[PDB]
């Protein structure tokens, strides 16, 4: 009695979640674009 | 003997199924992006049996779908699509011939 519990977060591990989070997301994103990149090339095949 | 049957050869129903193995090419082509739909295969060596005298085939998927459901693998259906055009290309020019050959033999040109 007489105090207040506050959160139990742990902003390092809030934030060094963050980078991995993006990295991981940017690296899938250029998956994305080597998909596409491929199938590009992909399409002289029918072009007689 | 002297007959068009005999002079044209298996030339004249190539061509129609060749012409029919596009249509079914270019079917799973335009129905890629379709979730649910199945490949559809044909067999050249039955289709001109049947073509000379007169069931669905499904494609086996290399890998799974995503979820969708369709088994159509357009890197393969271009290469098929390729190889099934020129190979009408040449049924034609052998049909062709026949019928030059049989003028050029009536005419003595």
């Amino acid at each position: 009695t007489g105090a207040i519990e506050g959160s139990n977060v742990n902003a390092v591990g809030e934030m060094t979640a963050l980078i991995d989070l993006q990295r991981q997301f940017e690296m899938q994103v250029k998956m994305m674009s080597t998909a596409e990149e491929m199938d590009k090339s992909s399409d002289s095949l029918l072009r007689m | 003997a002297i007959s068009f049957d005999n002079a044209l050869g298996i030339h004249q129903h190539t061509v129609g199924v060749r012409e029919r193995n596009a249509e079914v090419i270019s079917t799973n082509i335009a129905q890629a992006n379709t979730p649910g739909y199945k490949a559809r295969g044909l067999d050249f060596a039955k289709e001109l049996q049947a073509a000379t005298s007169g069931d669905k085939l499904y494609r086996l998927p290399t890998q799974p779908d995503t979820g969708d459901g369709n088994t159509v693998d357009l890197d393969l259906e271009r290469n098929l699509f390729m190889q099934n055009q020129i190979r009408h290309q040449a049924s034609l020019d052998f049909l062709g011939s026949k019928f030059k050959n049989l003028t050029k033999a009536i005419k003595g040109e």
